[PDB]
RNA sequence: GAGUAGUGUUGGGUCGCGAAAGGCCUUGUGGUACUGCCUGAUAGGGUGCUUGCGAGUGCCCCGGGAGGUCUCGUAGACCACCAUG
RNA sequence: CUCCCCUGUGAGGAACUACUGUCUUCACGCAGAAAGCGUCUAGCCAUGGCGUUAGUAUGAGUGUCGUGCAGCCUCCAGGACCCCCC
RNA sequence: AACGAGACUCUGGCAUGCUAACUAGUUACGCGACCGGUCGGCGUAACUUCUUAGAGGGACAAGUGGCGUUCAGCCACCCGAGAUUGAGCAAUAACAGGUCUGUGAUGCCCUUAGAUGUCCGGGGCUGCACGCGCGCUACACUGACUGGCUCAGCGUGUCCUACGCCGGCAGGCGCGGGUAACCCGUUGAACCCCAUUCGUGAUGGGGAUCGGGGAUUGCAAUUAUUCCCCAUGAACGAGGAAUUCCCAGUAAGUGCGGGUCAUAAGCUUGCGUUGAUUAAGUCCCUGCCCUUUGUACACACCGCCCG
């Protein structure tokens, strides 16, 4: 059997909206044992469609500077953050990840029209792979600026985001800048 | 209403700089309703978008 | 983009013109023809132009193709063309005519057809597209 | 009966449209299509709906019968700076 | 023009203490808004950023008191249904 | 048809088929050790999978299926080491680009014995109220420290340096090998990995600026050449208007070699290692290209020309 980290299950986890059933990954096949694989996902258009989500979350933990070229500091942190996670909801915590992914993804956006220094915008609407790129996004910087200085482990700080952005409350820096989004969606139309 | 959308063809790019896909929606209520909206970061046919405001049609950027 | 030069279709024009019937729809069966057949420096060059030998091949047996004549070619579209119908389509019991045709056959004594059916002329008058 | 009665009009005409009462003198046609609405005929003249558009398809009346988000395509994109070398 | 499957909070019960999960009240730290008022920037101009309103108005959660909210039974309703309309 | 593009050369990826190796190893068998194994420990036969490097194969959009005047070619899939390897070379033309300072490559000018010559001894290019520029290092919790565990490649060398012994540390002494796949060197490089100490404050983050000492290089170090021990421990709280470089073993982190070099890399030139976010699109901006078009310009808009 497929067991993640050792003690998980993927193929319990559930995915409830059809437009991010096509591309959010670790159901079926694509569920392994480790995070890094060091595959090549940006080879082809939409080749990065089908790699593994939590792998997904994993590359996108380095995403400052000193911590950049260190993948492994993230496979760490993934891993006590996971097991954090089981011991407050109780659930499987593959699927807080993709309630999480689900939630804080934009739906509507705005894009810029104008001249230079200008900025007046016009709502647009969310491509499923933007979706779920754009959420990972938001969880990796919530998680950064939440634990920046508060002293906080990322272990700790980013099960926190993770929870709170699967819940739908607004601790989440994550369903912040997401409200803040369909709001000038909203402002615009 | 909350709505969901189907992607029938892929036509243009619309953007200043490159930015929107310009796309063709059915409706996945069976309904055969043909809407184009414009929708951003990547598209390839078959996906489904969802739609906040439903009844809103696509201009030209 | 991986485009072939002049070089490439040219070579493989040539060769196939010339040699049509030692060529074969396999890749390496003519890769090793054109090892022979002609001369060409390198690899990647050889190993081109032979693909595009097999590729104008594969087009050859659809039909015609615009860059080369061959006998073989010419032979078996002089088969594929050459066709017929039992009857001919020129053959009708009853073949419908408008009276003036038949007023210029009658010039020419041939008012006496049998097969003629004489059919009533159109009465209004637009052949004309309507203009703006 | 009678294309009379009545009714109707741009110029006229040998007119257009078109009844009934009542009788008489013994059957007193078949085949085959369609048909949105308006005007003035199944003609002529306007004008539409079905999916935004383009095709198809259907749209006189009645009875009964069941089967239902009609099918195929699809760009439909539109909101003044500044001399001379 | 209905009837009867599931959703609600309108009334009666068991339970309510033991059961579990949520709203009350107090200590706790964390994110944290705007009407506006000013400023800066788009040649001129906020429909934007940034200051001050204020770390206010707030909301998500942990431990205290509730004699709560409940979950188990009925209806009163509301919606899927049908019909019907096409 | 010809040059430019491509082709080509150089580099990386494929080969359990071939050619072979005591100056590279492997398998096998002995001896050696400590509890059948573990060992860069010591030697003999066995061969090329490893390690090299030659020969030649291999990829041609090839195979299948979609979009295409079914035409080029464009997309998806399979079969596969590879369906995008990275650099060099670069046409017809030109710039009134940089080069008397790289040339025993020069046309002129000046200098030519108190020389604009040259050598000798010192100073100066390094100076400090200020602007503008590459680049280093940081602003800490994905972090600093302290111990522990196992990793590279390109090159350099008559200078690289094996092992001892004295030295807290830099360093001395010595005894050795190599003109190198032989010796440095199983090149035990840095992150990273595992434990430990630290606890949001100018803090152990940051280390400038200094005051003393030891050691090297050199004739010669004061104007600290560098290196090393203690102290001194300041700016710095993720950086305003603007802007730079970049699409896959890539950005980025991290050390390492070569150049300069008696002693020297905050520079350059290479080299591996850990290794992503996002795009496979558009002319908005910037930049040049074509096409149409107007021209009284052709020394070509720095043009022409009117009072
Ligand atoms: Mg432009
Ligand atoms: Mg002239």
């Amino acid at each position: 059997d497929i067991k993640l980290f050792g003690k998980w299950s993927t193929d319990d986890v559930q995915i409830n909206d059809i437009s991010l059933q096509d591309y959010i990954a670790v159901k079926e096949k694509y569920a392994k044992y480790l995070p890094h694989s060091a595959g090549r996902y940006a080879a082809k258009r939409f080749r990065k469609a089908q790699c593994p989500i939590v792998e997904r979350l994993t590359n996108s933990m380095m995403m400052h500077g000193r911590n950049n070229g260190k993948k492994l500091m993230t496979v760490r942190i993934v891993k006590h953050a996971f097991e954090i996670i089981h011991l407050l909801t109780g659930e499987n915590p593959l699927q807080v990840l993709v309630n999480a992914i689900i939630n804080s993804g934009p739906r509507e956006d705005s894009t810029r029209i104008g001249r230079a220094g200008t900025v007046r915008r016009q709502a647009v609407d969310v491509s499923p792979l933007r979706r779920v790129n754009q959420a990972i996004w938001l969880l990796c910087t919530g998680a950064r600026e939440a634990a920046f200085r508060n002293i906080k482990t990322i272990a700790e700080c980013l099960a926190d985001e993770l929870i709170n952005a699967a819940k739908g409350s607004s601790n989440s820096y994550a369903i912040k800048k997401k409200d803040e989004l369909e709001r000038v969606a909203k402002s615009n139309r | 209403p909350i709505k969901l959308a189907r992607v029938t063809k892929v036509l243009g790019r619309t953007g200043s700089q490159g930015q929107c896909t310009q796309v063709r929606v059915e409706f996945m209520d069976d309904t055969s309703r043909s809407i184009i909206r414009n929708v951003k970061g990547p598209v390839r046919e078959g996906d489904v978008l969802t739609l906040l405001e439903s009844e809103r049609e696509a201009r030209r950027l | 983009g991986r485009v072939r030069t002049k070089t490439v279709k040219k070579a493989a024009r040539v060769i196939i013109e010339k040699y049509y019937t030692r060529l074969g729809n396999d890749f390496h069966t003519n890769k090793r023809v054109c090892e022979e057949i002609a001369i060409i420096p390198s690899k990647k060059l050889r190993n081109k132009i032979a693909g595009y030998v097999t590729h104008l091949m594969k087009r050859i047996q659809r039909g015609p193709v615009r860059g080369i004549s061959i006998k073989l070619q010419e032979e078996e579209r002089e088969r594929r063309d050459n066709y017929v119908p039992e009857v001919s389509a020129l053959d009708q019991e009853i073949i419908e005519v408008d009276p003036d045709t038949k007023e210029m056959l009658k010039l020419l004594d041939f008012g006496s057809l049998s097969n003629l059916q004489v059919t009533q002329p159109t009465v209004g008058m637009n052949f004309k597209t309507p203009r703006g």
